[PDB]
């Protein structure tokens, strides 16, 4: 080992270097190993160079053990972390160090694919939520923002989008299995534990790794969390696999870049950020892509989270990420409080990838829902607080908004049929209160199978290997259409007669509460 | 022999998918086969219809997905995902030689209902399904009809009259 | 003769400083260092002299793994870009290195990028009209040759189809090529725009293409994106001067051209004047626009997309951009959902050449009468939804018919999408279009129904559709009469 | 850690800790961030907030107060404190002036253990 110099000064996480008498050149973004002791080492990174000979450096570990006068050795190589399929189960540190709980190296900063190395998005990424997969669908290679204030459901969307992908990737081949990478920046260290326990509970961690840069970690390590996650996703792209990549969140990542850049005396700008903080997120999100058939046809999707404050979107970072992303999702607290969860605002939420992601069975359905909700707003906005409106639009739309409310993801089969019933008027005689119980009986239970009505050869909602016929032929196809209508008609008649009659007769005190809890449980499980 | 094929951007594309097919037929497990399409794509030699059908042959004839067992495994969804990949993503359309494999699996597994969808779809696309498998499918259907296996038991159970969250098993 | 060499002395982000031993090169001069050191080729343009031998240079790529005191080659000049027929049907980055993988480009000469603007003598004060072929534009919003135009459109408003058709028409009408400039373009849209130019044959790989493409992507630093529009415009000045013809210059959002220069000025340390835009806002923007002018030798027209942050026109970036524009082609999702394509909302649009001092008198009076008509139709549309059409007088309901006819007549097809949707496209001239609207305005074509004007071009073309509609309905009557009489 | 006991940690207040270092950041020579705060605010607060956490050994049931100057939640000090909590109780002038105490806005505040499973279903 041959050194380059010795530390000269530190400003918390920041360091400075004084070159040795043997003036040796140091590259610009390499790693510097600081000799805090005889054995322990403090990794770092070059962030600027100077005329006189000096290096402003970000410290990524063992900051407290840093003292002026220490020796400083150089690697002559960029930052790189372990990479491969031997990582999907384990939380990590953006230096690759595995975090406990109770070979091949890849570069953190690689150039994104050119246009010729890409492909237009064609396949869907099922979030499990009807809202998203219908009206603002997420494709593969389709970076899509998640906005909202604190405690709206941002992390829950990106975390249910992972759980939906467990039932399938077991079934389907390991080429089309979309994996995932959660990335926590500046979040509390216990949230990572709850995510670990949750994804382990549903067997979702076999296909999902986590990158953890907590609030106690250095800003430079929070700065490189999304880069580490992306670099892990890139081999999956290059190995033909599909891969997801979440960020919770980027608004804190920008605070870290601000901290670094200001303490190293980079020129400030708006909101005290530098100029290339737009370029910061463009270095990252453009690495998301839907690759070409010359490139394995893999894909890296992105669900970057960005927290707003008082529903501001004129903020600098929000402005930037919206300018970058291929759509957006916008969650609202005024709806989160009103029992609407996930609390989207569908007008502000956009997917420029409108239909090319959707399936054959999904284009027709969601295309009807756009033509239902765009009208539902023109009617709902103008009507009073007290007007009774008996119209197919307001009826179908209100029941659809109830269906949009659900904790946790939903199987595709479950997502379609419940909406086909609404748009075609089958869910009209029911009440706005009892819509989720209708759906719970439709999907999980099977009333006509119980009540003897078996004039349906194949179409029933208990097999769950049937959606692969829906995705292929589509429900508009001649074989699935009448059987679908019959199951829904018979379910509707049996419901409206046997169940919806008993319900309204429960004019007691404890029976109504016993029912209210039932409906608010049906909302959860469905 | 083989007509020209072109990428999106117009670049010439290879058709010599020969040796990759033998690489698929030697795949002892039907997840190593899907890992060959990646190499075919990365070689500027995308898959043909015969290639996807070799993959379906191994999805049917192989015993398991990987060396170690797998939870929630299913041969059928694998095949149908190949079909949605062939038709929608790529554009190649299946043939009778493909739905044959898809139907044989539903006969072996005994899921007689989905088989009738494959029979009703092969007949909509203009394909003549083998009557051997149709007879076997109806045989499994009548078999299950005798023993009450036509539907499972947990659906025929009477519904709770009480609106208790515990009775419904939520 | 030999070439000059310099040595790096500091690296701060994209900024780099280069010591010399002789006279420093000029400003905006390009400085290359070989690809063996960084691993890839690397160009940096001088911006700011610091002393008699130092030269601050902004870097267009990533300066990672760039050691200190590395050799740095003076190109002898600034960024020389390709020019010519060989440029067409290709894509080029800021340095003119093609990124479409489609082999080299066989060019003869290679021109610099920061060309001075045309002198006042080279100008042509005579304000002319660009016959777009799109009657909606030509009537209300005549694209002035050598002028700057605004294009306001989000998603699903036919923005792509418009720019594609503009390329086609200017390629045949005025015989002039075009050029696209993606400043801060999403790299997905590069594929979705380069492939639409294959189905539309605007880029015929096995034939004659029409447009050049220049993609400065978001993954590139601002030192590149700021120097993109100069590249795409340098491609156009060859066609203006040497080929001696007219040119379009499409510019993906100028907002992202302004932001990038703001970032450069930040990195250099220049105090941001206002909200965060550089102090050199109007200078860096005007050095671009003033090259977009008519000449004695040709013309470069520029259709410029503009993003308005927070829908505020008072922000310096939009406000400075508007001071250079000449027309505003607004696009609305409302008219698009109402079947109209191109989705132009003529009343909220505007133009500068709408003056008989510039254009002929008939074209002006007809257009102003249409604006009066459609404005009155908007007012009466606010009345019909309240009162009812039967409330209106006999004079009002006539223009309520004719305004609907006009708005349906603005709907025009496109030869670009002729393969996608199947219907032909119609390149309609200027004078013929004025006689058409003058007929629909003077009432001498009122017996024709409304829907006949939907998705057609020219009064001579709709009459075939009117006859087709009448013949079809007559055949349905002759079918129903005999089907009912036979039984 | 040592005694293994349960602990209560009341703090009045976390915001003065922040501006105490803001009053020094200019003297240290650190370039100030936006509204007049130090650039290292989020990191500095995280190094303290993470120390406040239960372990296998014991449990600190901390309570924190925060000053929201001008009643502006967008101030980065409160906004950075959001992530580091489980019960983001919020108080408002509008409820206080109406004679209602504790002047809590139930819509602006939400907890973590407000789940269906952690607590009773009727409660939720
Ligand atoms: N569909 C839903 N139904 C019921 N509750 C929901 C739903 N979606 C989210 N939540 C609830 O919202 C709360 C916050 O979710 P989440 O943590 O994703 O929000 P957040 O905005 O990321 O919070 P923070 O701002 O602290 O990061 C959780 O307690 C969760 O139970
Ligand atoms: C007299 O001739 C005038 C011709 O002017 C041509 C240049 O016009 C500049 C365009 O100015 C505007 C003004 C307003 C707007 C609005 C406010 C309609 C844009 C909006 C709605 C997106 C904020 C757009 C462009
Ligand atoms: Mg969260």
């Amino acid at each position: 080992k041959q050194k380059i110099g010795f530390v000269h000064g530190i400003d918390g996480t920041i360091a400075t270097i004084a070159p040795a008498a043997s003036k040796v050149t140091v590259p610009y973004n390499t790693v510097l190993e600081i000799a805090v002791s005889a054995t322990n080492i403090a990794n770092a990174l070059v962030f600027n160079l100077e005329k006189d000979g000096s290096i402003g450096v970000i410290l990524l570990d063992n900051i407290s053990e840093v003292r002026s006068g220490q020796d400083v050795y150089a690697t002559g190589s960029l930052l790189k972390i372990p990479v491969g399929f031997h990582m999907l189960g384990k939380i990590i540190n953006p230096l690759g160090k595995e975090i406990p709980t109770g070979t091949k190296l890849g570069l953190v900063e690689e150039m994104a694919p050119n246009i010729v190395s890409r492909q237009p998005v064609n396949y869907n990424l099922l979030t499990g939520y009807k809202v998203i997969d219908t009206l603002i669908p997420v494709g593969r290679g389709q970076r899509e923002l998640i906005l909202g204030d604190r405690q709206t459901g941002k992390t829950s969307i990106a975390l249910s989008t992972i759980l939906n992908q467990t039932k399938v990737n077991n079934e389907i081949l390991s080429k089309n299995n979309v994996l995932s990478v959660y990335v926590s920046i500046g979040q509390r260290c216990s949230n990572v534990a709850r995510i670990h326990r949750l994804l382990t509970e549903y067997d979702a961690m076999k296909y999902c790794t986590i990158v953890a840069a907590t609030a106690a970690d250095p800003a430079g390590l929070q700065y490189l969390a999304p880069y580490a996650g992306t670099t892990l996703g890139e081999e999956f792209r290059n190995s033909g696999r599909h891969i997801l990549l979440v960020y919770d969140d980027l608004s804190k990542q920008a605070v870290s870049y601000r901290q670094i850049s200001l303490l190293l005396r980079r020129p400030p700008g708006r909101e005290a950020y530098p100029g290339d903080v737009f370029y910061l997120h463009s270095r990252l999100l453009e690495r998301s892509a839907m690759m070409s058939p010359q490139k394995g046809s893999g894909s890296l999707t992105s669900l970057p989270i960005v927290e707003t404050l008082s529903n501001d979107v004129t903020a600098y970072i929000v402005t930037n990420v919206i300018s970058i992303t291929d759509g957006q999702i916008y969650l609202d607290a005024k709806l989160f409080t009103g029992g609407q969860r996930p609390a989207v605002n569908i007008g502000l939420s956009v997917s420029r990838v409108g239909s090319s992601a959707q399936n054959k069975a999904m284009k027709k359905v969601g295309g009807a829902l756009k033509m239902l909700m765009g009208e539902y707003r023109k009617m709902a906005g103008e009507q009073t607080s007290g007007s009774q409106n008996v119209s197919p639009v307001m009826i179908r739309g209100a029941r659809c908004l109830q269906l949009f409310n659900q904790k946790g993801p939903s199987y595709f089969m479950d997502a379609i049929v419940a909406l086909y019933a609404v748009t075609n008027g089958y869910m009209d005689d029911v009440k706005l209160q009892y819509s989720k119980f209708y759906e719970f009986l439709l999907l999980n239970k099977d009333l006509p199978v119980l009540y003897g009505q078996v004039n349906n050869k194949y179409f029933y909602m208990y097999n769950k290997n049937l959606n692969y016929f829906i995705r292929y032929f589509g429900l508009n196809h001649e074989i699935l259409e009448p059987e679908l209508k019959k199951y829904i008609e018979i379910h509707t008649n049996l419901f409206l007669d046997n169940y919806q009659s008993r319900m309204n007769e429960l004019k007691s005190d404890e029976d109504l509460v016993q029912l209210k809890n039932l409906l608010y449980a049906c909302k959860r499980t469905v | 022999a083989g007509g020209k094929r072109y990428d999106l951007f117009g670049y010439e594309v290879s058709v010599a998918t020969g040796p990759f097919i033998e690489e698929i037929k030697k795949a002892q497990f039907y997840d190593d086969a899907g890992e060959v399409i990646v190499k075919m794509n990365l070689a500027n030699t995308p898959p043909d219809l015969q290639t996807y059908n070799a993959v379906l042959e191994r999805i049917l004839n192989c015993k398991s997905k990987r060396s170690q067992p797998v939870k929630g495994e299913n041969k059928f969804a694998a095949m149908m995902d190949i079909l949605e990949e062939m038709d929608a993503r790529s554009g190649i359309k299946p043939n009778a030689e493909s739905w044959g494999y898809v139907l044989k699996e539903l006969v072996q597994a005994g899921d007689f209902r989905l088989g009738w969808v494959c029979i009703a779809g092969m007949k909509s696309l203009g394909i003549t399904p083998d009557q051997a498998l149709v007879d076997a499918n109806e045989a499994n259907a009548a078999k299950a009809k005798a023993a009450g296996t036509d539907f499972p038991a947990y659906l025929k159970k009477a519904a709770p009259e009480s609106f208790d969250t515990k009775a419904w098993g939520i | 003769d030999v070439k000059q060499v310099g040595y790096v002395q500091q690296i701060i982000g994209a900024v780099v400083d280069v010591t010399f031993t002789d006279s420093v090169p000029p400003v905006l001069t390009a400085l290359t260092v070989d690809a063996k050191e960084t691993g890839t080729l690397l160009t940096m343009e001088i911006v700011q002299h610091l002393d008699t031998k130092t030269a601050r240079c902004i870097c267009m790529s990533s300066t990672d793994m760039l050691r200190l005191r590395t050799p740095v080659v003076n190109t002898g000049s600034q960024i020389t870009v390709p020019v010519g027929e060989a440029t067409l049907g290709r894509i080029f980055n800021v340095m003119g290195d093609a990124i479409d993988q489609r082999g080299p480009v066989k060019n003869k000469v290679r021109w610099p990028i920061h060309r001075k603007a045309p002198t006042l003598a080279e100008q042509s004060g005579k304000d002319e009209v660009l016959v777009t072929g799109i009657k909606v534009i030509d009537l209300i919003l005549p694209y002035c040759k050598g002028g700057k135009i605004g294009l306001f459109g989000g998603a699903g408003v036919g923005k792509t189809v418009i720019i594609m058709e503009l390329i086609n028409n200017v390629a045949k009408g005025h015989g002039g090529y075009s050029v696209f400039a993606g400043v801060g373009e999403r790299t997905r849209e590069g594929t979705d725009l380069y492939l639409e130019m294959m189905g539309s044959k605007v880029i015929d790989l096995q034939g004659d293409s029409k447009c050049v493409l220049v993609y400065g992507q978001m993954n590139e630093p601002p030192g590149a994106r700021a120097r993109v529009a100069q590249t795409a415009l340098t491609m156009a000045e060859y066609f203006r001067d040497e080929a001696g013809q007219d040119v379009l210059l499409f510019v993906d959002n100028v907002f992202r051209f302004t932001q990038a220069n703001s970032e450069v000025s930040a990195l250099l340390g220049r105090i941001p004047a206002a909200v965060g835009y550089q102090p050199t806002l109007a200078e860096d923007l005007g050095m671009l626009q003033e090259r977009i002018t008519s000449t004695v030798k040709g013309s470069i027209t520029s259709v410029q997309a503009v993003y308005v942050p927070a829908d505020d026109i008072t922000d310096p970036a939009p406000a400075t951009t508007f001071s250079h524009l000449d027309a505003t082609t607004v696009l609305s999702r409302s008219v698009a959902e109402a079947g109209i394509y191109p989705a132009v909302e003529p009343l909220e649009c505007a133009s500068r050449i709408m003056d008989p001092d510039a254009i002929d008198v008939n074209h002006y009076n007809v257009a102003m009468d249409i604006v009066e008509m459609l404005t009155k139709y908007k007012e009466l549309q606010d009345i019909i939804a309240v009162l009812g059409i039967d409330e209106l007088s006999e004079e009002d309901k006539l223009i309520v018919d004719r305004a609907r006819k006009v708005a349906k007549f603005m709907s025009q097809p496109f030869a670009v999408a002729e393969v996608f949707t199947g219907m032909k496209g119609y390149y309609v001239q200027l004078e013929d279009c004025v006689s058409d609207f003058g007929s629909l305005l003077m009432g001498q074509c009122d017996n024709i129904p409304e829907m006949a004007f939907y998705m057609v071009g020219g009064l001579d073309s709709v009459k075939e559709k009117a006859a087709k509609m009448a013949a079809e309905a007559a055949a349905m009557r002759e079918r129903a009469r005999k089907a009912a009489e036979a039984k």
